[PDB]
């Protein structure tokens, strides 16, 4: 160690999805250094090994019981690939309308139930108490009111939201109703009524109470628009299919460094593992020839994800990275309140500026924009998707084949690539959305997304590090996802 | 009444048996958390973090020695020294899953394994996998630990299978007192841990589609409702749940109807229920 260096570690990290240990060097009252630690690892990689392909869609929504939407669509695009499939167009909306409704309940989910904590006093019983001391909670009497009675309203709509997911897609968590081919069950005129009805309620808390709360919190927290920034280089693999071609797409592919904006290339994906509990000899693979060797005594390792490197670049992906990679217009009452509220003048996301966009609270502004954007989304889905029109087609498991799927989780871009042999799964591979942003250092020493995101984190009160998980949490991790 | 402490540990799971509990209509969830039991400790939704949460766990656990509940989501990895799930840190010592539960599993009232991981290893557990995941009873009994268990599996289960059980067994407790009422629990039980009330009655059975069934009328096709699933790959018929009738996300679908039964509430999900999509 050094004077004056002190190290925090908060492990569990909570109010995020599985097991994450984060540890932090502070100096002078900021973070200097930091080391994330996924510390729970299954396998999938080499569970799947064997199996009939289909079972896949199943198998891999159990990575994560809150993006499993997320899985079981990058496994049925793989499959699709491999067995030649082709989606009826019905198919292909039913799928959007199954995956769109969970992100609208993962976005709720992540701000009230996982984040809102952070800025918002919970009544004084468990599990809101006890916390830190010095919480740093500042929202006036009557704001801090109004985000509990969210929280406890939001806990309605986010169930609702997987009502609307469970309608064509048969249950959720871990849905049934998306296959190789298409959706195992065709919308009818009286479901897709019951879709609509929730939708509107959805809709209604979405743009009346969430995605104004957060521009209102926000605005009392606005030193978090001033840190956080990491690297300010963002990943999009594309996400929610507009056509029958695999051209247009709702999320757009590309990715953003350095200032620049350039096209997405798979083939510059590679997985390294260095500081990470995996044998040596299987660092630096693209996803295609991946392997997956567990080594949990590996010396300097400290972490069960791998490190995802794009041309060697340290790359976030979220809501963040997807609307800034897409920059559409924002929402009328995010210009509106970003005027009133900030003075920011901005029509589309980008005009909050890269520092802004790429901060602590920017995360949470990137997330609320984007919900209220899927709004329109569904929107268009429900007048494109026609009653009684077949959704599946039936294809046969081919006996050599592979395929990758590609699409955007609700926390950021998700790849699955399955190679079969004799009919079965020979290699299946998973880079997922905290993959990209929790991961530890790569080979070359460089660190993973959030790690760096943190370095600069104000802790004036090393008994209070509030501000340590509060960038965490802004990213909305699943280290489920993450390690697999 | 007065709320219970409760203790929810995350093991190897997906966090789908916290998220299906979230889903629960009657109680809601607010409810649940406010009116029914005092959730002392859970990674996913608890206010405070780290060492300060473990601390807070450990305080609540001496003072309610015996008397609070331990809800377990996930296996229990075993091998390499229990290092594939570390679940937190406290006086500079990592703690693995196999630590928690043998502090925490000893002085608990009665431990809920809640989910197929938990209940009978799942999939952590399946072929393949190389952690040692380990079912919590038999974790338990392998280190000597006699607390009661209740399963409550699914992958996830449904929230009122969860929320049902806990009022069930705090009813029990009303009635006859601590150690008589996890008694009368115990007698619910079937041979594999699961409470009867939702894992009695047997799916096929019970399925609206067993006529399709025995008429030998056949979908060949997922989007063709009128036909049994069964050479689609439905596992109904060895499957015990009560799914075909309080269905799933307020009534709105059930596995059946949308696709095929998995068996996801069984203690061989998944290998003896795979391939999913053929008999
Ligand atoms: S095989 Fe499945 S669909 Fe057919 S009658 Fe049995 S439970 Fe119902
Ligand atoms: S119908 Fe079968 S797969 Fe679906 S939840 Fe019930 S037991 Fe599990
Ligand atoms: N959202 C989500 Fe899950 C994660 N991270 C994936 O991919
Ligand atoms: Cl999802
Ligand atoms: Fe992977
Ligand atoms: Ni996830
Ligand atoms: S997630």
């Amino acid at each position: 160690g050094a004077t004056g260096r002190t190290t925090i570690a908060i492990d569990p990290v909570t109010r995020i999805e599985g097991h994450l240990k984060a540890e932090v060097v502070v100096e002078n009252g900021k973070v200097v250094d930091a080391r994330l630690s996924g510390g729970m690892y299954r396998g999938f990689e080499t569970i799947l090994r064997g199996r009939d392909p289909r079972d896949a869609s199943q198998i891999v929504q159990r990575i994560c019981g809150v993006c499993p939407t997320a899985h079981s669509t990058a496994s049925v695009l793989a499959l699709d690939e491999a067995f030649g499939a082709k989606v009826p167009n019905n198919g292909r909306i039913t799928r959007n309308l199954i995956f769109g409704a969970n992100y609208l309940q993962s976005h709720i989910l992540h701000f009230y139930h996982l984040s809102a904590q952070d800025f918002v006093q919970g009544p004084d019983t468990a599990p809101f108490v006890p916390r830190f001391p010095k919480s740093d909670l500042r929202l006036s009497k009557e704001l801090n009111k109004a985000g509990v009675d969210q929280y406890i309203e939001a806990l309605e709509v986010r169930r609702i939201c997987h009502e609307m997911v469970a309608l064509f897609g048969g249950r959720m968590p871990h849905v049934q109703g998306q296959v190789v081919g298409g959706a195992t069950e065709i919308p009818t005129k009286e479901k897709l009524v019951e879709y609509a009805a929730r939708f509107k309620k959805v809709r209604d808390f979405v743009e009346q109470k969430y995605v104004p709360v957060v521009y209102t919190i926000g605005s009392k927290y606005k030193d978090m628009f001033k840190v956080g920034q990491g690297f300010k280089a963002a990943l999009c693999v594309g996400a929610f299919p507009l056509d029958n071609s695999g051209k247009k797409h709702l999320f757009m592919p590309g990715v953003y460094a350095k200032g620049k904006d350039m096209p997405f290339d798979p083939s510059k994906i590679k997985e390294y593992v260095k500081y990470s509990w995996f044998a040596e000899e299987t660092t630096g693979l693209n996803y295609k020839e991946g392997k997956t060797i567990p080594a949990p005594d590996k010396a300097g390792a400290y972490s069960f994800v791998k490190a995802p490197r794009y041309d060697g670049l340290s790359l976030e992906v979220g809501p963040l990275a997807r609307m800034w990679v897409n920059n559409p217009e924002l929402s009328p009452v995010g210009k509106k309140l970003l005027k009133d509220l900030f003075g920011i003048s901005a029509k589309k996301f980008r005009d909050l500026g890269e520092e802004a966009a790429f901060s602590l609270m920017g995360r949470h502004v990137a997330r609320a924009e984007e919900t209220y954007y899927m709004l329109g989304a569904i929107e268009g889905w429900l007048k494109e998707i026609k009653a009684g029109e077949d959704t599946v087609v039936m294809p046969a498991v081919p006996a050599s084949a592979e395929g990758t799927g590609f699409t955007e989780a609700p926390r950021g871009s998700l790849l699955h690539y399955v190679k079969v042999k004799d009919s079965k799964i020979d290699n299946y591979q998973i880079v997922s959305a905290s993959l990209w942003n929790c991961n530890p250092r790569d080979d070359m020493g460089q660190r993973g997304a959030v790690e760096e995101a943190l370095i600069g984190i104000p802790v004036d009160d090393i008994q209070n590090p509030v501000n340590v998980a509060r960038l965490i949490r802004a990213f909305d991790p699943x280290l489920g996802c993450a390690v697999h | 009444g007065e709320r219970p402490p409760v203790f929810w540990l995350q093991g190897q799971g997906c966090t789908g048996c916290s998220v299906t509990l979230l889903n629960s209509v009657h109680p809601s969830i607010a409810d649940v958390l406010l009116k029914v039991i005092s959730l002392e400790f859970h990674p996913t939704v608890m206010a405070w973090e780290g060492e300060h949460a473990i601390e807070h766990m450990r305080k609540v656990a001496e003072k309610f020695k015996g008397k609070f509940f331990l809800v377990i989501e996930g296996s229990v990895p075993v091998e390499a020294d229990g290092k594939y799930c570390i679940i937190g840190e406290a006086n500079h010592h990592e703690i693995s899953m196999v630590d928690a539960l043998k502090e925490f599993g000893p002085n608990a009232a009665a431990v809920l394994a809640v989910g197929t991981c938990a209940a009978y290893g799942g999939i952590p557990a399946a072929e393949g996998s190389e952690t040692g995941a380990t079912a919590v009873s038999k974790f338990l009994g392998d280190n000597g630990i006699k607390t009661p268990v209740v399963n409550i599996p699914g992958c996830p289960p449904h929230p009122d299978w969860i929320v049902g059980t806990v009022v069930l067994a705090l009813d029990a407790i009303k009635k006859n007192g601590l150690e008589g009422g996890l008694a009368e629990v115990v007698k619910v039980l079937d041979s594999d841990g699961r409470p009867t009330p939702f894992f009695g009655r047997n799916i096929h059975e019970n399925c609206p589609y067993l006529d399709k069934y025995d008429e030998g009328v056949m979908s060949a096709t997922f989007t063709d409702k009128v036909g049994c699933r069964y050479d689609l790959g439905c596992k109904g018929p060895m499957t015990m749940a009560d799914c075909f009738e309080r269905k799933w996300n307020g009534g709105v679908n059930w596995c059946v109807q949308n696709a095929v039964c998995i068996g996801c509430v069984e203690p061989d999900f998944p290998d003896g229920k795979s391939p999913f999509y053929q008999a």
